[PDB]
């Protein structure tokens, strides 16, 4: 068993150092323009934000579903987020892993940004947690297992990624996962230092204005980890500022069903120390992956989706799982704008 | 209890990125 475990590791280690050179075979020569406006029905608009829409579009000779996520340019460069989407095209192309959203095409015109995924018709973990309150907390593991692998792949490439939350979790037709946003991920070895993320996820060492690692995504799996298993997120309040002084304050409340293992991962992952926090340690993922919370997880078996989910979204192309929008037209003008700015892209 | 007063707390829908 030990030695399975062993034989294990090194196919992990195998299977990430030919992760990498794919990676950064992608990442330093982008595939760019794939596909154009013309080639998609829309249907449906998914979802709106400060400098863009979403957008369920139908590929007109396939007929596949796709999620069109569709960025003003003007916006982007106004709202100061040029090189957060300029990364997050460049990662999503680059990157391959089973619990990422899957892009399969990009473009842009005069006005916008394109980027084209796989349609997932069951929505974001986020309003499912809502409706049904709380996970048990096998059905927790399940989740939490799969950031696990995820996290160990992004940061073997040197990716941060500092988006976690339930609103950035797709969960697929099998019950998976498919982490989705990575304006925020960030290819750095040692520490940065950018104040982003979402107050209630944000690990104390961001806060607290200090350089911070990949350290900021452990702890904030294990904020996850706590949504996902009380209903409810660890430091909570009224306002971000009231949020940060009880992250800061290191102290956390457990619900009285929480089982011994599960409060014992997230003392360590929750751990206001950075330098004794889980996945930041000598034995790094391992100190993760082999405590008791996790005994009966087979990491292999996640890997290769061969665990059968425990819930599956009711299988209806289907809208019902994301909510009703204005419907507006795709702006294009007849001058290219920002043309600078997004020439990478 | 904790989660009623999350529930009332007005940070119960998705959340911004700071
Ligand atoms: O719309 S998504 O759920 C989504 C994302 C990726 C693949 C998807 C495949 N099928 C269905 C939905 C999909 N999703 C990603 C985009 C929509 N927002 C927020 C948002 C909305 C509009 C513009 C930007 C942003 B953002 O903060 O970058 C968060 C979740
Ligand atoms: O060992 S793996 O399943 C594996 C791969 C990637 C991440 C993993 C994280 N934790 C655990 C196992 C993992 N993997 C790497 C080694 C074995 N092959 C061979 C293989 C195994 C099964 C089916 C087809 C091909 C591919 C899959």
């Amino acid at each position: 068993a030990a030695a399975k475990k062993g034989s294990e590791q090194e196919s992990v280690k195998e299977f990430l150092a030919k992760a990498k050179e794919e990676f950064l075979k992608k990442w330093e020569s982008p595939s760019q323009n794939t596909a154009q406006l013309d080639h998609f029905d829309r249907i449906k608009t998914l979802g709106t934000g400060s400098f863009g829409r979403v957008m369920l579009v139908k590929h007109k000779e396939t007929g596949n579903h796709y999620a069109m996520k569709i960025l003003d340019k003007q916006k982007v460069v106004k709202l100061k987020q040029i090189e957060h989407t300029l990364n997050e095209k460049r990662i999503l192309q680059a990157v391959n892993f089973p619990f990422l959203v899957k892009l399969e095409f990009s473009f842009k015109d005069n006005s916008n940004l394109y980027m084209v995924m796989e349609y997932v018709p069951g929505g974001e973990m986020f309003s499912h947690l809502r409706r049904i309150g709380r996970f048990s907390e096998p059905h927790a593991r399940f989740y939490a297992a799969q950031i696990v692998l995820t996290f160990e792949y992004l940061h073997s490439l040197d990716l941060i990624y500092r988006d976690l939350k339930p609103e950035n979790l797709l969960i697929d037709q099998q019950g998976y996962i498919q982490v989705t946003d990575f304006g925020f991920a960030k290819r750095v070895k040692g520490r940065t230092w950018t104040l982003c993320g979402t107050p209630e996820y944000l690990a104390p060492e961001i806060i607290l204005s200090k350089g911070y690692n990949k350290a900021v995504d452990w702890w904030a799996l294990g904020v996850l980890i706590y949504e996902m298993a009380a209903g409810y997120p660890p430091f909570f309040a009224d306002q971000p500022i009231q949020i940060y002084e009880k992250i800061v304050s290191g102290k956390v409340r457990f619900p009285s069903h929480f089982s011994s293992d599960l409060k014992d991962l997230l003392r360590n992952l929750l751990q206001v120390d950075l330098t004794k926090r889980f996945g930041n340690l000598k034995n790094g993922v391992n100190d993760i992956k082999n405590h008791k919370w996790f005994a009966t997880t087979d990491w292999i078996a996640i890997y290769q989706r061969k665990v059968e989910a425990p819930f599956i979204p009711k299988f209806k192309g289907d809208t019902s799982n994301f909510d009703d929008y204005e419907e507006e037209e795709i702006r294009v003008s007849i001058n290219e704008k920002c043309g600078k700015e997004f020439t990478e892209f | 209890t904790t989660t009623a007063d999350f529930i009332a707390s007005g940070r119960t829908g998705r959340r911004d990125a700071i």
